[PDB]
RNA sequence: GUAGAAUAAUAGAUUUGAAAUAUUUAUUAUAUAGAUUUAAAGAGAUAAUCAUGGAGUAUAAUAAUUAAAUUUAAAUUUAAUAUAACUAUUAAUAGAAGGUUACUAAUAAAUUAAUAAUUAAUUUUAAAACCUAAAGGUAAACCUU
RNA sequence: AGUAUGAAAAUGAUUAUUUUAUAAGCAAUCAUGAAUAUAUUAUAUUAUAUUAAUGAUGUACCUUUUGUAUAAUGGGUCAGC
RNA sequence: AUAAUAAUAAUAUGGUAAUAGAACAUUUAAUGAUAAUAUAUAUUAGUUAUUAAUUAAUAUAUGUAUUAAUUAAAUAGAGAA
């Protein structure tokens, strides 16, 4: 799960051109399994 | 000395905007500034202009800003050493903070 | 690094709600084309019973709309103020002065009014403005079609102590201003036309009128 | 697949079709819709059950290419085609000329000399589309507005279907106020009134031998029953000049309008009573709030007097001299 | 943080009554709906017109 | 899509009757007599719109586990359970730190059972400022020994 | 003083329909024109709804009293208790 | 030899303090189908001799009633402090 939110001038990475970028949300290990194609 | 009964909705109403004394009139009275077509009150000099001339004033009357003789040539090192900018009070901050309180001149339209 | 970026104002576009007009938003494609046609047909503006022809193909329809969804239709722009610091009643002093003028008519007298809350109401109206010219509509066909005063949230009341032991109670009171800009081109010409047509029917004054004779009759003949 | 649905569904549209083709006459008899409808009308019993159905079936052989624009406004999900001989088609036909018979006739009894376009009004008036339709929906003729699909899930008989009335509605015509504009073949009110037609129709078929005014008899009670005033159908151009035509024409002395009384002279509202003399005989009484007015009122009184005259039947039919033309 | 977040003022709106809307956009969706039933009606009707 | 028929409207052509109740049929002025009538600055009632306000309504860790029910093998619901409510009863068991502000006021094992890490039970063990009637004082969180 | 939701009322502004600038009193009820709105059987000479033309009738409610329009008691309105 | 409904004849049906009889709303407990075409609440227009419920349209919930009904009970009904 990745939401795009609009970011600072403060926060942003040598290349982001408008104040959109997208980032990662967290995620409840209880949402995600293991894998090892398993 | 005191009202007998709660004043109607209708009573009230009729009191405050039924005569004509108690409404705003619309500003009938107003034209065109000669210098810049825009709308200005009649007999009344356009605030644009005139301010316009005020400030190219105050910019050929300008006062010339008493600069000290030692602190033009004081070494910035040397500057900091003495000089260090303190954090203002709250007080302080709202005061500078002048545009969150203080009003600048609105333009008029261009009359037609 | 220059920004104010189109991404970011389409983020806050979906976020709120598209810029595109109510005739737009509201009807299905279909019926929106049909609607436009019917518009086309009687000069601007919504007609009662008019059986139109689409440009496309050969098929014919006959709009069928309520009275609340045709004034909902046609071209308006809602323009609302912050919260200003001012009592209902002293906003409604000059808002009723505004009634159905002209939007630059209305923001010159803004300007000129001795009033604060005048100031405000002025710039909500140049926003009004801006936004109609933004989605469609042009600033000299804009008149304020109704504006208004709601009380904004909470007041704070503060306690005013008097002389003797007595106690008034002081609120601040905080309003917005509210204002429906429509359009003189095609709102205005609408209901100019109800009105002739209202006119039309009324019926003639007769002097010798046919006045029901009111009453019952009593079932027995009085001539 | 236990259960192959549409299947079952297919062989229940057949049946369906099957029935509405046919009309066989258990069927018929069983449906209750039908049944009412036979008793209300107080219909003589050799009118069958089947000729009922039939005369609620209009003609729809082939669905049209309208129907695929569903996106477009119109679809058509209710009907079933129906068999070429055996739909409504002739025998509303045959209602529609009896109509136009009979009523004319009528009219013509109450009101000889009755101007040609006033009794075309007059006949419009007793048997318009609109009236019949109306007529129609009084006594039950109710439409089919459920899809045949829909119909097979609520698991209805045949019987229901045949007591409606039957043919290419459009399901899905007047929602969000778009309406497809169709010919006549597709609206409700058409449909209504050949349904009444039909109904006539099939009446006099059964009585043609057996009692002859058997039918007429029944429009008289249903259509010729109706209140309709022949004073209020009138509109005059300039009727004095077509007075004194008819005078010309009749034995009559030239017209002449007199003042017969008179009060509130200079005034908001007077009153001026006028006759149109013809010699002693009086021809025209009119009221008016000005002499001018008056004056047409009595000539417009003179006029309906003449047309609108009403003879007894016990008279020899009275046959005018047409209308009065100038 | 230069209003790069947070309130982003209003869009040019129209007006709109608020318990109108939710009456025309009921409408306009039920109506979607019908003319999708519609076309499998019409559908349905085609395989069995054989 | 083309052609032909039935009806309606509009235009043209050809006929048509008539000095047409024109000292008013249609319609326009002015005069003299009369007679009346038409307001909305604002308001009432009703409705709607935008408010204010927060009644009412829903919900009470929304997880996990247990059992049942319902759909395609996962989800949804139902009832029960928490370290996470109080109140009454019944049954069992037992008879126990607050503050203040800072030089912040911490832990370390072993043995036994379960299965090297492990959890539990049984144990020994370090730290722990100042104040909270009675080292002795005071104006609690200070001073004096 | 939980969180959602909130077309509950009182209360404010505004718009629409309607009535209102020769008319006098619990603001309603009954009679009764007119205007407007809606209605997929208004077929209409239709039906409902709204609305202070106009007419008639009409001393708020509670409490306490021999007895209250009373110028006797009590209530600013609404919501909750 | 009863009950329910409908007739016919008759007598009776103002009411404070007060007595007697019968219902409805709300909430909880026992029993309890059903279903998003369902339900709950709201607005408007209907319907039933109508503090109530029901019908239709509309709006908002909600995978759905302590639902109909019979009992048991009540923090069971408010313009009056
Ligand atoms: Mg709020
Ligand atoms: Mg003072
Ligand atoms: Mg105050
Ligand atoms: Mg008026
Ligand atoms: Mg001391
Ligand atoms: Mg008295
Ligand atoms: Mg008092
Ligand atoms: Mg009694
Ligand atoms: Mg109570
Ligand atoms: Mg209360
Ligand atoms: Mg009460
Ligand atoms: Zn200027």
């Amino acid at each position: 799960p990745t939401k795009t939110v609009p970011v600072p001038k403060q926060f942003w990475l040598e290349g982001q051109t408008s104040h959109m970028i997208t980032i990662p949300v967290s995620i409840l290990g209880k949402d995600l399994r293991l894998v090892a194609t398993v | 000395a005191v009202p007998k009964k709660k004043v109607s909705h209708q009573k009230k109403r009729q009191k405050l905007y039924g005569p004509g004394k108690k409404q705003l009139k619309m500003i009938h009275h107003l034209n065109k500034c000669p210098s810049c077509g825009h709308y200005k009150r009649a007999n009344t000099l356009c605030m644009y202009c005139v301010g316009q001339i005020s400030h190219i004033w105050k910019t050929h009357t300008a006062k010339e800003e008493i600069k000290p003789r030692q602190e033009e040539e004081l070494s910035e090192l040397d500057q900091r050493v003495l000089y260090p900018g303190r954090r203002d009070t709250k007080y302080t901050k709202d005061l500078k903070d002048k545009d969150n309180y203080l009003e600048r001149r609105v333009r008029t339209l261009k009359k037609d | 690094i220059t920004i104010e970026d189109k991404l970011l104002q389409q983020h806050i576009i979906s976020l709120q709600q598209p810029e595109q007009l109510a005739s737009q938003s509201l009807l299905s494609p279909l019926k929106r084309e049909i609607y436009e046609a019917n518009c086309k047909i009687n000069g601007g503006f919504y007609k009662k019973d008019t059986i139109v022809k689409l440009p496309n193909s050969s098929e014919r329809y006959k709009l069928k709309l309520t009275k609340r969804e045709i004034e909902v239709l046609e071209p308006s722009v809602y323009a609302q103020s912050y919260r200003i610091k001012s009592s209902m009643k002293k906003a409604t002093l000059l808002l009723r002065l505004l009634g159905g003028l002209d939007v630059m008519k209305a923001i010159s007298q803004c300007h000129f009014s001795n009033k604060k809350i005048a100031r405000e109401v002025a710039e909500l109206l140049q926003k009004g403005v801006k936004d109609g010219q933004k989605l469609g509509l042009k600033p000299e066909d804009l008149y304020i079609s109704q504006i208004w005063t709601g009380s904004d949230g909470f007041w704070r009341k503060r306690v005013e102590f008097k002389a003797r032991t007595r106690i008034g109670i002081i609120s601040h009171p905080y309003i917005h201003v509210r204002c429906i800009l429509r359009t003189k081109s095609v709102t205005k010409r609408r209901l100019a036309y109800e009105a002739h047509l209202k006119e039309q029917k009324r019926a003639p004054w007769v002097q010798l009128g046919d006045k029901p004779i009111r009453g019952v009759t009593g079932g027995v003949y009085k001539w | 697949l236990p259960e192959s649905e549409l299947a079952k569904y297919k062989e229940y549209y057949q049946g369906l079709k099957s029935t509405v083709n046919e009309i066989p006459e258990s069927v018929a008899s069983k449906s209750p819709s039908l049944r009412t409808l036979h008793k209300r009308l107080q219909l003589p019993n050799e009118l069958t059950y089947s000729t009922l159905s039939r005369c609620l079936t209009c003609p729809s052989a082939k669905l049209p290419d309208k129907i695929n624009n569903p996106t477009k406004g119109a679809a058509f999900v209710n009907t079933v085609p129906t068999n070429k001989y055996l739909d409504n088609h002739g025998l509303n036909i045959m209602g529609k000329n009896l109509l136009s018979y009979h009523v004319t006739k009528s009219i013509i009894q109450k009101y000889p000399r009755l101007p040609t376009v006033v009794l075309n009004a007059a006949v419009n008036a007793y048997i318009s589309e609109a009236v019949l339709a109306h007529i129609a929906k009084y006594w039950g003729i109710e439409v089919e507005t459920t899809s045949v699909l829909s119909r097979y899930l609520k698991m209805e008989p045949f019987e229901f279907t045949l007591g409606r009335l039957k043919f290419f509605n459009n399901s899905l015509n007047s929602k969000d106020g778009i309406e497809l504009i169709t010919g006549k073949n597709f609206s409700e009110t058409s449909a209504l009134a050949m349904s009444v037609r039909s109904i006539i129709a099939a009446i006099w078929a059964v009585t043609e031998q057996k009692d002859s005014q058997a039918v007429y008899r029944f429009i008289d009670d249903h259509i010729m029953s109706r209140k309709l005033d022949i004073t209020k159908m009138f509109q005059f151009e300039q009727p004095t000049r077509e007075l004194a035509m008819l005078c010309r024409r009749e034995g009559l002395e030239k017209p002449v309008s007199k003042l017969v009384a008179e009060s509130g002279r200079l005034s908001k509202s007077p009153v001026f009573i006028v006759h149109v003399f013809s010699g002693e005989e009086t021809l025209g009484e009119g009221y008016g709030s000005s002499l001018k007015e008056a004056k047409a009122r009595a000539a417009t009184d003179a006029l309906m007097k003449w047309y609108c005259y009403e003879p007894l039947a016990q008279q020899e039919p009275v046959i005018d001299p047409g209308t009065v033309v100038v | 943080f230069d209003g790069v977040v947070g309130p982003y003022e209003r869009v040019a709106q129209p007006f709109i009554p608020r318990f109108l809307k939710r009456e025309i956009d009921n409408k306009r969706e039920r109506h979607a709906a019908e003319l999708q039933r519609a076309d499998k009606l019409i559908a349905l009707n085609r395989y069995i017109e054989d």
